[PDB]
């Protein structure tokens, strides 16, 4: 198994955390849900190819930007994540994450991930929305922001009923593979 | 970390922890507070293990197995002895919280009221001033560590071999050399998050919510204060690249 190494960018509110903690314990917890997440190593084998996957969140350094970049290197793969219920997370990427992440992180892929796909048709989420003349994420907006930041492709998941999750972090350790 | 400590922080959270006896007599919203609590601890205590990790097997095993160069073992754990002491007391205070707190009869049962003023302490007066000056001084080396490190992997069969052995058990998979250096400099900035969530779940003493909303205060300060005072050094700097941008 050769070892490779993702980290997780986005705003505070995109729900990063929450996803690297689902994936690692394949389990939304019941009783607690933890504040923060350490590190992880996941055996993954992906198309007959065994992986050992170092995960790592950036949580609680979006303020930092001279600890902030201590984060990347020899990043495999990053996982830039919004979320599917704020539009704001979305406008953030192109010009704050996408820069820094290519600067500190040449040639590395990047999937752009909407996370909390869960509440695209929650009501209580679109009423609220709605008050600053906004609506949930569209699958086109996303796909159209993947494209226009060079992302390696887009995905989607959600950390509270785990759909699509282990399928981001398999595409991710497909795309930490590639020369 | 010694057993007695892993066994009282084995559970995934403090309504896990204590006996269902003793969480069936407290509030929704003190059980909401003390798991918060438990994580701030449970993951302090592994701090603290990834440094005696650091210390105690990876430097201690090159000084007494192999060949290395004068300053090549400090180039690799910059600040590790300083780092040990800093957290090592912070543990120890907050363990002697929670012990002070148990029942009569109880090894597990408990609830911290008064963190606040542990935290303030904690991040306030000399020990703020060797937290900021020792993090100033390990994270603008932490970029030269990895590359020393990486460079002596490549090259040094010894060396390779040396950290094969000792990170082979299943116990230390998630603490590689270079993953040992992150997880430190992480450390720092996961005290607000912690924090913020303690305090969200401390408004029933009013005393306690002013404690904690000082604490964040100055543990903003410090992570302030340390992130303006990080340059990364670099073997075979030269002073041009060092005052050009
Ligand atoms: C060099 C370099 C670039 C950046 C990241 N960054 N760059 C720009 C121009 C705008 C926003 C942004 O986040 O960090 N270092
Ligand atoms: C906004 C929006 C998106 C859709 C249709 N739709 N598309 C996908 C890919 C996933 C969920 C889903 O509801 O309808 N409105
Ligand atoms: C050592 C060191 C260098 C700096 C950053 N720096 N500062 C100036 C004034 C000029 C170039 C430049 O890189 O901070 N610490």
């Amino acid at each position: 198994a050769i070892r490779k190494k993702l980290v997780i960018v986005g705003d505070g509110a995109c729900g990063k955390t929450c996803l690297l903690i689902v994936f690692s314990k394949d389990q939304f917890p019941e009783v607690y849900v933890p504040t923060v997440f350490e590190n992880y190593v996941a055996d993954i084998e992906v198309d007959g190819k065994q992986v050992e996957l170092a995960l790592w969140d950036t949580a609680g350094q979006e303020d930092y930007d001279r600890l902030r970049p201590l984060s990347y290197p020899d990043t495999d793969v990053i996982l830039m994540c919004f979320s599917i219920d704020s539009p704001d997370s979305l406008e953030n990427i192109p010009e704050k994450w996408t820069p820094e992440v290519k600067h500190f992180c040449p040639n590395v892929p990047i999937i752009l991930v909407g996370n909390k796909k869960d509440l695209r048709n929650d009501e209580h989420t679109r009423r609220e929305l709605a008050k600053m003349k906004q609506e949930p994420v569209k699958p086109e907006e996303g796909r159209d922001m993947a494209n226009r930041i060079g992302a390696f492709g887009y995905m989607e998941c959600s950390a509270k009923t785990k759909d699509g999750v282990r399928e981001v972090f398999e595409m991710a350790t497909r795309a930490a593979l590639q020369a | 970390s010694m057993e007695m400590d892993e066994k009282d922080f084995a559970a995934d959270s403090w309504s896990l922890a204590v006996d269902s006896s003793f969480l069936q007599q407290h509030k929704k919203e003190v059980m909401k507070q003390q798991d918060v609590i438990y994580e701030l601890i449970q993951t302090e205590l592994h701090h603290v293990r990834t440094l005696k990790i650091m210390t105690r097997l990876f430097r201690t095993g090159m000084l007494e197995e192999l060949h290395l160069e004068p300053g090549v073992v400090q180039g690799l754990f910059p600040c590790v002895d300083e780092l040990s002491d800093i957290h090592t007391r912070f543990l120890s205070q907050l363990l002697e919280r929670r012990r002070q707190a148990l029942c009569p009869g109880s090894t597990r049962n408990f609830v911290i009221h008064r963190l606040g003023d542990l935290l303030i302490s904690q991040f306030s007066g000399p020990s703020a001033e060797q937290m900021c000056k020792t993090y100033s001084e390990f994270c603008s080396r932490h970029s030269k560590a990895l590359k020393l490190y990486k460079e002596l992997y490549a090259r040094d069969k010894r060396f390779q071999q040396f950290i094969r052995k000792v990170t082979r058990p299943a116990v230390l998979k998630r603490h590689g050399v270079q993953e040992c250096i992150l997880l430190v400099t992480q450390r720092i900035t996961k005290y607000p998050l912690l924090i913020s969530r303690i305090l969200q779940h401390s408004h029933g003493i009013e005393e306690e919510r002013q404690d904690l909303t000082t604490a964040l205060g100055l543990v903003k300060e410090l992570l302030s204060n340390v992130d303006e005072g990080i340059y990364q050094l670099e073997k075979g700097a030269r002073l041009q690249e060092i005052y050009n941008r």
